RNA sequence: AGGGGAAAA
RNA sequence: AGUAGAAACAAGGGUGUAUUUUCCCCUCUUUUUGCU
């Protein structure tokens, strides 16, 4: 209803009618990346010399309704912009700090849910036990280990298919889920993610983190399991070995 | 006492302290002015290594072309591009014989890749030459301009998403009697600046219509733009690099895919593997060669680089190799794979910006473009440039130099590596017919060659045989940069092996610092960089802690997020102090909020937010991770003005970006970008999964959107989420949209 | 606890610090 | 036959068929039979679906909810998403292959096939192909025969009659033109897509011109290659090859290598952006004044702490410059400082009047005006820019002294590292103690003072350049340290005046003028100060061990320039520390593995282990681990300060010689091919840079001491 | 899936 | 003058970062300068 009215309005014009009618779905990928402005180089230097400016941030105009123009110490937080389409406003880090110290507070936050893997890593590190450090000659073998265990039953392709089925049921295409474990995980995630208030893309990335398996070639000396690879920087050295036991099972 | 760091090498081996030989803490060299001089120099050098070839005049482009294939065999050790076709074919045949079925399987994989490859793949490239505008543009912009020009001229096979269809369109375009293009034109206006009260030439850029005859379009299609390589370490003098046009990138891509498939099945190839994979491969090869060597046998390793590698590789030899590889294959596959060498054998190099001339008497300076250098008196140029222009004049047409020989700075890395690996494979006992033999590894042009022979004279004979064979195929070993010693220590692609690869931490120094994305992103990048350097480059624990401290200090200064309980004063100091005093659990605040640094070697692998989540204050935690942060973009709900909740913290804001030109107006060109973005946003609204994965389909935008709207309305009505009136209204709107589409 | 020290450090030869001397009257 | 199809079927059907075929790179011009087949199939599907609706009651009606949903004639993605939506909503099974219609009333997918041969064979083929007893099959024939699954013809007799009549009409019309034979015989191979890619026209001519000399056509070359077999081609060509082409190994004995040949010319001069060993700083102790933190306030206080200013006068003039301009610049700086001190609320930053002396010193209006070549084609005296090579310079002895000073131990701490998390793991505790040793060793090094000075100066310069681009700004040179007593101290080295900084390219240079205090008389080493103009600005009363001594205090004034890249890499000078520490730790680690214990305390405290790090008239000199750490830090800092293409090239081309020498020391029988060429390449990089010349001299000394 | 950063050839 | 080096800046379009490989991070568009 809203989208179709927007499409009608957008096709009412002349140039946009040509763009929509003379462009195929494939060519979208080409025109979406289309740009004609100057290219930016050395982002680090730009940040270095821009953080000294008054307003190095750009925010949606809605921020005007939330963050006051100035704080108690008369320090301006945002200023109206001229070189814009009236959808962006300049902002200072003072605005970020003001929101963090005085912004609206809520008891519902999605960070723990969207990043369950990192919290699992934190829990594993918290309950781990440390043994003695041995100064001995260390022999390292460059081999392919995993960094993200993913789901043991599902492979990379199976995990991707399950993710697409769970997040975008009507866009899977010709693909079909065959493995029984695939179907079970799909059902479990559909039940768990039902009525989710997060964007589908970020839910898909969450599922990718939770399910897909990633392997890298690293110099390892000792364990190979993912719980040990995540702590390789700490349990292994050129001439020292730090005995460790992750808190996980 | 006169301190001399080099004397430290008396005790510690050079390899173990090799990090001290890399001056990577200083700014790398940069090119200042034009790259025309380097392009002319490389063209002349390429044409001098082949001067004993055959000269012809192209019947299509009307440009001189030099063919050194099957030229006289070199009499001295100077670089020579006179490769012998029979020798290359024999090397390929022996490579195929040593690895039966390699070419057939590679061709099967390449056919599968070719049939399923989409045109948008070409957008993966960086800046590319654009013949429509005759200048460098982003790959996506160049591809869009080329597609628009082809469509306007009646070539519409690109309407299908397949890349092979785009190649067919390019071939068809190469036959048209004339091409109608839309280029950019300039309008200048003298205006007084209101801040400095000086006259300046305000510039306005617009679109026009131009017509290119057959020859002009052909020259533009075979052109490669040239510039100077910047920020390159280890070289006193700069060198030129090339960017091909949109018409050459697809064929080159397919050829490179075939070469990569071939290289994957080659234990002597240093590509496409890299990093730890390449180090493991090199160590395995060295250990296998050393073990297979008998106790009496003498093994010698030579570290070698090749002189003017790209200038001595002929596209004709690449064509011969491709023809041999694709034997007993469908004709269409052979044609599509062999097109790229054909294009490169007739390529033209664009000189570049031009030169700068100075009239001191009148106190003026001007930029002479390349197109004018052909019709300028030689008295203006200096001796070096005068000689360059005099030597290059016969090859100059339309501001471009004809360059038949050479592969132009790494355009066929994989194919060149394949040729080198074939030469290496020619070293087995079954081919040398002598007590000596050789093996090793090759990457692009660098190589490590291990020769085993009973005695020293055998080693010398093997080295001479390998050198002569390389010269026969067209590869010139660099004697001044290569050396040979007993096996056990060597160097390869800045990897120093001394009975095992040694760490070289200097090369990773530039990665340390603040990436300037945002607060949380920079913190994650820095911490993960420290962790990865600890894992890989043998960074010590104490050194890792010191690096963490330095990074925290730099980050705090960059983002003005000093500790709350600090006397430093700045714009952000007041808010940070207020927040510090307000909160109770002072350890829960992020570093960007003036909180303490809780990081250490233990938890270098944990994101900052999750690291101190349990220590965060309830109110502070809610404020920081509010679902409605104004600094992060929000998405409208799909199939519903409520927006999706946000989980990104307030520290993931978007910094301001500026893309303005000095005294230039481009409002006529950014409109297209704005409308394209609007249409893409609308389509994403219609198709929720478009962003997650690139969609495909030959149907038009509006057609797909209307079809999806109709099916969605029907399905919603069937399920019961909408009543009759809404379905009727949606159907009516779809019908009127379709009617408007049909009748513009 | 650890104070760096060098055998090349002369306690008297550098009579005054030419880079960072004391000049307050 | 294509024109027949165009004139027969409806335009929408024709364009749908054209799109469907072009979706797979099939040209309707040459694939006319498949074009007609697809057009007929689309027409049959549309006729089957049309004129069948569903009333609100839920029964099929023929004249609103359409009875049938089309899936044919759409995109692959469009059709598949329609199928997926239908399956998700109604819950029917997902077909393995794309069907042609969906019946809501019957709630199932239907495949519609049109054939020229017998119906039964095609029905068996389709039933075997789909192999699923849930999708209806309906086959029509141009002869008037029709069949379905289980004899369930969902469509009414009338609609099927219309379909059959239309098919017969098409058959008769086609047969009138005698095109039916090919159409019927081609059905066998209509399911295979033949890829086509041909080289013709200009491309064929280009191909014919891209072959070896003795070939005239691409086809001839392909024929030759296809039948090619290897018969001693390489061996025969090698036998013909002249024996003067060879790779003869020349042994690298202990008497082969020779010292590098440094260039000749006038002695090299200082080129650092600030003084290193001759710097003098005016310091304030425990700064607690109002406005502390602002550089200008601290600079004013530091200047106030010193009494003894006199009338400045030229002592060492700049040969190529206008010294009165430098004198006026210093006087103007003093006057501006006085004026800013007169006011109450000193501004955060101070701009300087664009006087003649500053205009000349900062090179304002020195560039020729840029003009497009189109408007200057009539100019008659245009000459190309100069590209002369750098003038060679000889190696002077001041650079070695500068390095020696940089390697020394200072009394005041120069870096205050931030805190980190609590140590829990034993390895973390070991790292903490090792880091305590490293920080103590490195925080009291002159190279650290240089690092901090350069970082602050570059940060201030870039901030001023980007914030104020058309103004002459005054930037005091400030540093912070902690004395032996643990009390903070703020030092001022001098002042920098920044010129216009309209920097567009990364290599664009902003010019500035640096005035630095010093106690070093320029007349002792005049060649070192060719670029400087040195004044006598004061008399300083220093406290010595025995008493107090009055000495002149000079102001080294010069014009320098810096680019955005130079400032960027100047800011990241703390990285130098890592380059040293990572090495030092590694060395310690290399020993610990041998001794199975941590040797940090023994190395730093007992100083049992020493490394050759210096040279003295006696011979080679050994230093402890701390001395080596400081030397490596100084080397990294000087690499950062004196960076240039010469240094990069020299390091790259001398690494090979170092490795060859190491191989000789390893008894690996090293051998070379063109060692003279390597020496020439190394020497090509020694032109004028003092740092590179010092490195070359160091390499010569190392060769001398390693050959024996 | 895309973008950015670093290294080497 | 100075930076700098094979050609440029010293204001008046930034129209000059390419191919391959490897590693790492992220998920969108429309009046200031303080490293205690
Ligand atoms: O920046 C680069 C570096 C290397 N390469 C590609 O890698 C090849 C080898 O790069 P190289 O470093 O060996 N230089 P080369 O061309 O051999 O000349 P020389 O120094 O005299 O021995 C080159 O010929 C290019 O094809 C690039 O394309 N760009
Ligand atoms: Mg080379
Ligand atoms: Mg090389």
């Amino acid at each position: 209803m809203e989208r179709i009215k927007e499409l009608r309005d957008l096709m009412s014009q002349s140039r946009t009618r040509e763009i929509l009618t003379k462009t195929t779905v494939d060519h979208m990928a080409i025109i979406k990346k289309y740009t004609s402005g100057r290219q930016e180089k050395n982002p680090a230097l730009r940040m270095k010399w821009m953080m000294a400016m008054k307003y190095p941030i750009t925010a949606d105009k809605r921020i005007m309704e939330m963050i006051p123009e100035r704080n108690e110490q008369r320090q301006t937080l945002w200023s109206k912009t001229n070189d814009a389409g009236s959808d962006r406003v300049m902002v200072s880090p003072l605005a970020v700090t003001w929101w963090n110290r005085n912004g609206p507070t809520t008891s519902t936050v999605h960070y723990p849910k969207v990043y369950k893997t990192y919290f699992e890593k934190v829990e594993r590190l918290k309950h781990g036990t440390f043994g003695p450090v041995h100064f001995r000659n260390q022999v390292k073998i460059r081999r392919r280990v995993d960094i993200n265990p993913g789901h043991a039953d599902l492979s990379a392709k199976e995990a991707q298919d399950v993710i697409m089925e769970v997040v975008f049921p009507n866009e899977v295409g010709a693909r079909i889920l065959t493995s029984e474990s695939q179907l079970t995980i799909t059902k479990e995630k559909k039940k768990e993610l039902q009525d989710c208030k997060i964007a589908p893309l970020m839910v898909a990335y969450m599922l990718e983190r939770e399910l897909v398996r990633k392997t890298r070639f690293l110099p390892v000396a000792g364990g190979t399991s993912s719980v040990y690879i995540e702590v390789l920087h700490l349990t292994q050295g050129t001439c020292w070995e730090q005995m460790y036991t992750p808190g996980g099972e | 006492m006169d301190v001399n760091p080099t004397l430290l090498f008396l005790k510690v081996p050079v390899q173990n302290a090799i990090s001290t030989t890399f001056p990577y803490t200083g700014d790398p060299p940069y090119s200042h002015g034009t790259g025309t001089g380097y392009t002319m120099d490389t063209v002349n050098r390429t044409h001098k290594y082949s001067e004993k070839g055959k000269w012809t005049t192209n019947t299509e482009t009307g440009a001189p072309q030099l063919n050194p294939i099957d030229g006289p065999l070199p009499e001295d050790n100077e670089p020579s591009g006179y490769a012998q076709t029979d020798c290359v074919l024999e090397a390929m045949a022996f490579l195929e014989e040593s690895h039966p079925g390699i070419f057939e399987n590679s061709c099967l994989e390449t056919m599968e890749i070719v049939q399923q490859t989409r045109v948008d793949k070409l957008t993966q490239g960086r800046q590319t030459y654009d013949w429509t505008l005759n200048r460098n543009q982003p790959a996506a912009t160049a591809l869009a301009n080329t597609i628009e020009v082809f469509r306007s001229n009646g070539l519409t096979a690109n309407e299908s998403g397949r890349l092979i269809d785009f190649l067919k369109d390019v071939m068809d375009s190469m036959d048209k009697e004339e091409m109608e293009i839309t280029t950019h034109f300039q309008r200048k206006r003298r205006v007084r600046d209101n801040m400095t009260k000086k006259m300046v030439t305000q510039r306005t850029i617009g679109k026009k219509k131009q017509r290119l005859n057959k020859r002009s379009y052909l020259i533009r299609a075979l052109t490669l733009n040239t510039m100077t390589k910047d920020a390159e370490r280890g070289k006193l003098k700069r060198r030129a690099i090339a960017t091909p046009g949109m018409q050459i990138r697809g064929f080159v891509y397919f050829v490179e895919a075939l070469a990569r498939s071939i290289c994957e099945k080659l234990e002597q190839s240093g590509l496409p593997v890299g990093g730890n994979e390449k180090k493991a491969k090199l160590a395995n090869v060295v250990r296998k060669m050393m073990t297979n060597s008998q106790d009496t046998e003498l093994s010698f390793t030579i570290t070698g680089d090749n002189t003017k590698w790209n200038e001595n590789q002929n596209p004709r030899m690449f064509l011969a190799m491709i023809t041999y590889i694709t034997r007993n294959q469908p004709e269409w596959f052979r044609n599509v794979l062999s097109i790229a060498p054909i294009m490169f054998s007739n390529k033209m190099a664009r000189l570049g910006k031009g030169y700068m001339f100075e009239s001191k008497s009148m106190k003026l300076r001007t930029q002479v473009p390349a197109e004018m250098l052909a019709n300028i008196d030689l008295k203006y140029f200096n001796k070096s440039t005068r000689e360059k222009i005099e030597k290059i004049r016969p090859l100059l047409i339309d501001g471009t130099a004809s360059l038949s020989p050479g592969m132009m700075m790494g355009m066929f890395n994989m194919l060149s590596t394949v040729l080198g690996v074939s030469i290496l494979n020619l070293g087995q006992k079954k081919y040398t017919k002598t007590t000596y033999w050789w093996d090793g590894l090759q990457s692009s042009d660098d190589f490590a060659l291990i020769v085993n022979a009973p005695n020293h004279e055998g080693i010398q004979a093997g080295v001479d045989r390998f050198y002569r064979t390389c010269k026969l195929v067209g590869i010139n070993m660099s004697k001044k940069k290569s050396y040979i010693n007993r096996t056990g220590t060597f160097e390869f692609t800045s990897f120093f092996y001394r009975y095992g690869f040694v760490a070289n931490f200097s090369m990773e120094l530039p990665s340390f610092g603040v990436s300037g994305i945002n607060e949380s992103a920079d913190m994650s990048v820095g911490v993960t960089v420290i962790k990865n350097n600890m894992i890989n480059n043998d960074l010590g624990p104490a050194t890792a802690q010191m690096a963490l401290q330095l990074f925290i200090k730099d980050y705090r200064y960059t983002y003005r997020c000093h500790r709350g309980d600090t006397q430093i004063q700045t714009r952000r100091a007041f808010e940070l102090g207020k927040l510090w005093e307000q909160t109770r659990s002072k350890a829960g605040l992020l570093v960007s909020d003036g909180g303490p640094n809780l990081y250490n070697i233990r938890n270098l692998h944990i994101p900052e937010v999750c690291l101190k989540w349990e220590l965060m204050d309830e109110d502070y935690q809610g404020r920081l991770c509010n679902p409605m942060n104004p600094f992060v973009s929000h998405k409208e709900i799909d199939s519903v003005s409520m927006e999706y909740d946000a989980v990104a913290t307030t520290h993931s804001w978007i910094p301001k970006r500026n893309r303005s030109i000095l005294n230039t107006s481009q409002r006529g060109i950014l409109e297209d970008e704005q409308m394209y973005q609007k249409c893409c946003n609308l389509f994403e609204k219609f198709f929720p999964s478009s962003s997650y994965r690139r969609p495909v389909g030959i149907s038009s935008m509006v057609e797909a959107m209307v079809s999806r709207a109709r099916i969605d309305a029907r399905i919603d009505f069937e399920s019961g989420r909408i009543k009759k009136e809404e379905f009727a209204e949606i159907m009516k709107i779809c019908s009127t949209i379709e009617e408007l589409r049909r009748q513009k | 606890s650890y104070s760096p020290t060098s055998p090349s450090y002369s306690p008297t030869s550098p009579s005054y610090s030419p880079t960072s001397p004391s000049y307050s009257p | 036959m294509e024109d027949f199809v165009r004139q027969c079927f409806n335009p929408m059907i024709v364009e749908l068929a054209e799109k469907a075929m072009k979706e797979y790179g099939e040209d309707p011009k040459i694939e006319t039979n498949k074009f007609a087949s697809i057009c007929t199939h689309l027409e049959v599907c549309f006729m089957y679906s049309d004129f069948h609706f569903i009333d609100e009651r839920g029964e099929s009606t023929i004249i609103l909810k359409h009875r049938f949903e089309i899936i044919e004639g759409r995109d692959r993605t469009m059709a598949w998403t329609v199928v997926n939506s239908i399956c998700n909503t109604t819950g029917v099974e997902k077909p393995k292959f794309l069907p042609d219609l969906y019946d809501y009333k019957e709630n199932r997918f239907i495949e519609i096939g049109v054939t020229r041969r017998e119906v039964h064979i095609y029905y068996l083929e389709k039933a075997n192909k789909i192999k699923s007893e849930k999708t209806h099959i309906h086959i029509f024939s141009f002869t008037g025969e029709e069949m379905a699954t289980k004899a369930d013809y969902t469509l009414d007799e009338e609609s099927r009659a219309r379909i059959k009549t239309r098919l017969f009409t098409i058959r008769q019309e086609m047969a009138s033109r005698g095109l039916w034979d090919s159409f019927r015989q081609s059905e066998r191979g209509e399911e295979t897509i033949e890829e086509r890619f041909e080289i013709t026209g200009t491309m064929r001519r280009l191909a014919d011109q891209s072959l070896p000399p003795n070939f005239s056509s691409l086809e001839n070359f392909r024929a030759y290659v296809d039948g090619f077999e290897p018969n001693g081609c390489i061996e025969g060509k090698l036998s013909q090859m002249s024996k003067e082409v060879n790779a003869r190994i020349e042994p690298f004995l202990r008497t082969t290598p020779r010292p590098l040949r440094l260039p000749d010319g006038p002695p090299c001069s200082q080129r650092s952006k600030f003084l290193l060993m001759d710097a003098l700083k005016l310091s304030i102790e425990d700064p607690s004044h109002e406005g502390e933190g602002i550089p200008l306030y601290d600079a004013i206080k530091c200047m106030k702490t010193f009494f003894g200013w006199k009338e400045p006068n030229i002592i060492k003039p700049h040969e190529k410059g206008i010294n009165p301009n430098y004198l006026l610049t210093w006087k103007q700086v003093l006057a501006e400082l006085q004026d800013i001190k007169n006011e109450e609320k000193i501004p955060r930053t101070k701009n300087m009047k664009k006087t003649s002396q500053l205009k000349w010193a900062l090179g304002e209006n020195m560039a020729p005006e840029k003009v497009d070549f189109e408007d200057c084609k009539d100019v008659n005296d245009l000459k190309q820019y100069d590209s002369d090579e750098p003038e060679p310079r000889s190696l002077a002895c001041w650079i070695q002294s500068e390095f020696n000073k940089a390697c020394e131990l200072t009394d005041s701490s120069w870096v205050e590292l931030d805190e980190i998390g609590e140590d829990v793991a034993p390895i973390e505790h070991i790292a903490s103690m090792r880091r305590n040793y490293f920080t103590a060793e490195v925080s009291h090094c002159r190279a650290t003072e240089y690092i901090m000075k350069g970082v602050y100066i570059n940060t201030a310069l870039l901030n001023a350049s980007c914030a104020a681009m058309d103004d002459f700004q005054l930037i005091p040179m400030i540093s912070k340290c902690i004395t032996k007593e643990g009390r903070r101290k703020t030092n001022l080295y001098g002042f920098i005046i920044k010129g216009r900084s309209h920097l567009r390219n990364d290599t664009d240079v902003v010019n500035f003028v640096s005035m630095e205090f010093s106690l070093t008389d320029p007349r002792l080493e005049p060649h070192k100060w060719e670029k400087y103009c040195v004044l006598e600005i004061g008399d300083m009363l220093l406290r010595t061990a025995v008493g107090q001594v009055s000495r002149p205090m000079f102001l080294y004034v010069r014009t320098n320039g810096t680019s955005k890249i130079k400032m960027k890499w100047g800011m990241e000078m703390r990285r130098c520390l890592l380059q040293s520490l990572q090495q030092i730790e590694s060395m310690i680690e290399a020993e610990s593995s041998v001794k199975e214990k941590d040797l940090t305390k023994e190395f730093f405290e007992n100083k049992s282990e020493t490394w050759p790090i210096g040279e003295s008239p006696k011979g080679v000199e050994e230093g402890s681990i701390g001395k080596v750490c400081r030397t490596l830090l100084a080397k990294s800092v000087f690499n950062s300060l004196y960076a240039s293409p010469q240094l990069e090239g020299f390091s790259a081309e001398s690494r090979k010689l170092l490795l060859i020498v190491q191989a000789l020391r390893d008894n690996l029988e090293p051998g070379t091919f063109d060692l003279e060429g390597l020496y020439e390449a190394i020497e090509e990089c020694l032109i004028n840079d003092p740092w590179v010349l010092l490195n070359a001299s160091w390499f010569n000394s190392f060769l001398t001491h390693a050959l024996r």
